[PDB]
């Protein structure tokens, strides 16, 4: 049995006639050492995707790197979020509107000179002064014109099967 | 085994001169649950097919650029889910807040409003919904951009806005209004005068509170309410489990494991088995991606419907016949859900009908009198004017009827006198 | 004599470890509620025999 | 220049699909070469049928993938076009009471304008401004009567 | 519930819905009925023929 992984002590109670062990989806996760009969646990080594956060080419040239689903223990400023470990962006206690959405309610942006990672702000904190005997009535109006753009059709393309293949 | 029954055999007692008019109402609260987003999952093509074998990867490069297309599709699906959630919920400009005093004219919103002791802004019904619902080979589950805390905050902002300012905050600024006058306007919307509310404020408040209690009881007791959300979760889990199990079918090769194939055979004789495994795994991944694309399209349609329902029922009052509950719409309240949103549709439904004799018009001095608003009814000897949606008879007067024509063209015009 | 097999005659089929998993396997098993002969004659051993004895 | 996000997105998606197909025309798929003419010229038909079949399988699979993606995209575009037709009918040819179907605020009228592969609506909307605090009352008592 | 109403008053309400007073119907009930019957006949003819 050949594989790559990390071996740790396991609490699995193999019967004295079982050597292997299959988790869900029929994968070998436990093995028995053939010299000491030790019950070892096999788990895959750490892995994940990397993501690059860029404020634009013609605005800056520095980037922040996010190692998704990777604890910071595995390889400028490192900051731990709910989606992997972040490198190259400093943490701020301020709240701004989301610019580059990282995940789990955490965004990143380019503010003064450097990349900053914060918790996005949903909006203002307006509290209407509701009272059981007072109402507010408008005295003026400002008619407004807005736009809404909706695609309706694609390009009519037809590909010949025979000429494409042969 | 039987033949199913479509329903009862009610036969309305239609007559050419008799109508039925309700004398009482029983406002009702119902629910409608709509999923809005799926779990953001992205599967690595190379690690799924090969994992770590460089020979398998070099064989995979010969197939072209399938893996890039699959990754692009999955990324698009994840971004689409985030956009769906944002469109459904992020509709409010400012995070409104309910005033500390709860003098809402007898209406009790404690079950739906957030509680500081409870986790974040999650309410009682939101807690019931969240409790009601019941690594790998290249598989990753991405976290949503909007956490449940922020979604609950958006929902609480919407609730505070609609309770305080009515439908005004959905168009311009938040113009405050006492809840009683707001409900009076909403009754005026469905064709019932405001005095009906103002004279039955306590009864309407009691009915609304009882309806909210019934909703919370039916949500806490029965577990079949969240059928759609559970269905979506089960479908996604089934697809992932099928992919993981497909990782372990021979596909014709000597073995279903790549490491033993590499260890037992030389590359010239191992390329055939590696190619068989590659073909099978690529086909399975393509099937998974296509099914996910179709499911994402369906979920996007559902999320668009949910956003439209929010805009036209929470931020206003809809005249559409059965868009939001059965009956005549009054207002709706949003509540969060694990991967969806539930709307509590408060609806005015008439009850306690009463037979009456009617007439198209009234003949007076040879003139034809039609009702300005309402309908002519008779209790057997006298004739009165009442609104169509309630029994509030009034003495016929020139101030609530308009004259046009004579008593020769209208069919069914009856003798009577009009007081001025 | 005859008796019903009830749910007797299930063994570990593949000597591998599995926990909290429902596993479906095909192997030579004794069917449930079958007719098991109750008793030293000659017995036609056919691709497996479930032999059970008491005290 | 960021106004026409959706139209540019659709154009880019279609161009990406076509470019991917054209580039898929040039992957060996296991055969001796990615060009058919050299396969025919270098080998006899009994020994060339294998490479031709490998190329045929790969190209057919790529074409099927392209067709399926195009079908899904066409479904999405058809949904968008149905929404656009409904918006035209109920906002240009009338005034809609739906709360936020056509712009934010209270609808007044809309104007259509053409676009390369779409349509843009200019939603004219009445939004109130300059609020003012006031004290209100549900009714008025006069001679013992209630006035609404 | 099913609250009964004579069809003439129902059509009067439906005219009031589209912004036309009910006396318009009540004074042209026969003409409107004839037009509706003719329209139904045209529908059945167009369905049976084409
Ligand atoms: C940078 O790019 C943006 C958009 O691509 C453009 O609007 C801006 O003018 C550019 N700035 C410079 C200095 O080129
Ligand atoms: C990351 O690693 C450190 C050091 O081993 C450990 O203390 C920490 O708990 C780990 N993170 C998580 C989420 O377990
Ligand atoms: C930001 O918050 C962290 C966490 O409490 C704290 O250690 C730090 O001093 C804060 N910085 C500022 C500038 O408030
Ligand atoms: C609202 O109802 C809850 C329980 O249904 C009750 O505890 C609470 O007191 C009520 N609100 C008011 C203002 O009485
Ligand atoms: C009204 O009268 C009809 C018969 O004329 C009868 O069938 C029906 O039950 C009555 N309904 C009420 C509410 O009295
Ligand atoms: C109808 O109402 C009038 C009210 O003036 C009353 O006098 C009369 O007795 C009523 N008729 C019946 C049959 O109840
Ligand atoms: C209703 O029908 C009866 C008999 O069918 C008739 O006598 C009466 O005139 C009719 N009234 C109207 C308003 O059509
Ligand atoms: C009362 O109605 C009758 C119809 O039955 C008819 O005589 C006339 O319209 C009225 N009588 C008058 C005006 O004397
Ligand atoms: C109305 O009064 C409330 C307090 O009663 C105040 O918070 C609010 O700003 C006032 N609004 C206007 C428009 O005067």
């Amino acid at each position: 049995l050949t594989g790559t992984g990390v071996l740790t002590e396991s609490n699995k109670k193999f019967l004295p006639f079982q050597q292997f062990g299959r988790d869900i989806a029929d994968t070998t996760d436990a093995v028995r050492d053939p010299q000491t009969l030790e019950i070892l646990d096999i788990t895959p080594c750490s892995f994940g995707g990397v993501s690059v956060i860029t404020p634009g080419t013609n605005t800056s040239n520095q980037v922040a790197v996010l190692y998704q689903d990777v604890n910071c223990t595995e390889v400028s400023n490192v900051f731990q979020t709910r989606a992997g470990c972040l490198i190259g962006a400093e943490h701020v206690n301020n709240s701004y509107e989301c610019d580059i959405p990282i995940g789990a309610g955490i965004c990143a942006s380019y503010q003064t000179q450097s990349i900053i990672a914060y918790t996005m702000s949903l909006g203002a904190e307006n509290s209407v002064a509701y009272s059981n005997n007072s109402i507010a009535i408008p005295t003026n109006f400002t008619i407004s014109v807005t736009t809404e753009i909706l695609p309706v059709s694609m390009t009519k393309t037809s590909v010949d099967c025979t000429m494409y293949i042969c | 085994a039987y033949t199913m029954s479509l329903g009862a055999e009610n036969s309305v007692a239609y007559s050419n001169n008799s109508i039925a008019i309700p004398t009482n109402f029983t406002i009702s609260v119902t629910t409608e649950i709509l999923p809005v987003s799926m779990t953001k999952t992205s599967v690595d093509c190379t690690m799924y097919i090969c994992g770590d074998s460089t020979e398998c990867s070099n064989l995979l490069l010969q197939y072209g650029s399938f893996c890039t297309q699959l990754n692009r599709a999955l990324t698009g699906i994840a971004v689409e889910q985030d956009k769906n959630t944002q469109e459904v919920f992020a509709q409010v400009k400012q995070i409104y807040k309910t005033p500390p005093i709860k003098d809402f004219g007898g209406f009790n919103f404690s079950q739906i409003l957030p509680d500081p002791s409870k986790p974040s802004k999650r309410s009682f019904i939101e807690d019931l919904l969240f409790n009601k619902v019941t690594k790998f080979n290249g598989l990753t589950v991405l976290p949503p951009l909007l956490t449940d805390e922020m979604i609950a905050q958006y929902t609480s902002a919407l609730l505070a806005g609609t309770i305080t300012s009515g439908w005004t905050f959905g168009a311009g600024a938040a113009l405050q209004i006492p809840f009683a006058m707001q409900m009076a306007y909403r009754f005026n919307g469905i064709g019932v005068t405001q005095n009906v509310l103002y004279e039955n404020q306590k009864l309407i408040a009691n009915q609304f509170n009882s309806a909210i209690g019934k909703i919370q009881d039916s949500l806490s007791s029965t577990a079949s309410a969240l059928g759609k959300l559970q269905d979506v979760v089960n479908q996604n889990a089934q697809a992932l489990n099928t992919l993981v199990k497909q990782l372990s079918s021979n596909f014709g090769a000597i073995s279903s494991v790549l490491n033993d194939i590499l260890s037992r055979l030389d590359p010239p004789e191992a390329e055939v088995q590696i190619d068989r495994l590659i073909t099978g795994r690529l086909q399975s991944l393509q099937t998974y991606v296509t099914q996910q694309l179709i499911r994402a399209a369906e979920i996007r349609a559902s999320a668009n419907l949910a956003a439209t329902k929010m805009s036209e029922c929470v931020l206003g009052q809809s005249k559409r016949v059965d868009f939001c509950g059965k009956g005549y719409h009054l207002m709706s309240f949003p509540q969060s859900a694990p991967h969806g949103v539930v709307f509590l549709h408060v609806t005015y439904v008439p009850a306690q009908e009463k037979n009456f004799t009617t007439a198209p018009a009234i003949c007076h001095d040879g003139k034809a009198h039609f009702p300005r608003e309402g309908v002519f009814v008779s209790n057997g000897t006298h004739w009165f004017v009442t609104q169509r949606n309630f029994y509030e008879p009034q003495i016929i007067t020139t101030d609530n009827t308009f004259v046009s024509g004579n008593c020769d063209v209208v069919i069914g015009i009856v003798n009577n006198t009009v007081y001025d | 004599a005859y008796t019903n097999s009830f749910t007797r005659g299930v063994y570990y089929p593949d000597k591998v470890f599995r926990s909290s998993v429902l596993h479906s396997t095909q192997d030579l098993f004794l069917p449930f509620f079958s007719n098991v002969t109750w008793f030293n004659p000659v017995l036609p051993f056919n691709d497996g025999v479930y032999f059970a004895s008491t005290e």
